[PDB]
């Protein structure tokens, strides 16, 4: 039961938020290191040897 | 002979002493290279984190 201009504004701020979560992709950083923009792997020392 | 023997004996137990001694400033020196290398030790178990 939605006009067009309804799906046209639902579609742009479901692109906004889309382009929102990309963003945060990109964004997030510890120490030079970007946690979630490779599929890389973190080795943790908490051993003696 | 014998006080020919007791000033030979004075003088071994004088070099004994001053052998000791430089065992002792040797086993400074080295306790310092041990405390050094346990220090580096140390960083590299640091940096051993990823």
């Amino acid at each position: 039961t939605n006009s067009d201009s309804d799906l046209d504004s639902i579609q742009d701020e479901i692109k906004s938020r889309l382009d929102e979560i990309d963003r945060v992709s990109g964004q997030t950083q510890f120490n030079g290191v970007n946690v979630l923009a490779k599929d890389g792997s973190m080795k943790i020392q908490v051993g003696a040897n | 002979r014998f006080t020919s023997n007791i000033k030979g004996l004075t003088q071994a137990a004088r070099n004994a002493n001053d052998g000791i001694s430089v065992a002792q400033t040797t086993e400074g020196a080295l306790s310092e290279i041990n405390n050094n290398l346990q220090r580096i030790r140390e960083l590299t178990v640091q940096a051993s984190t990823g």
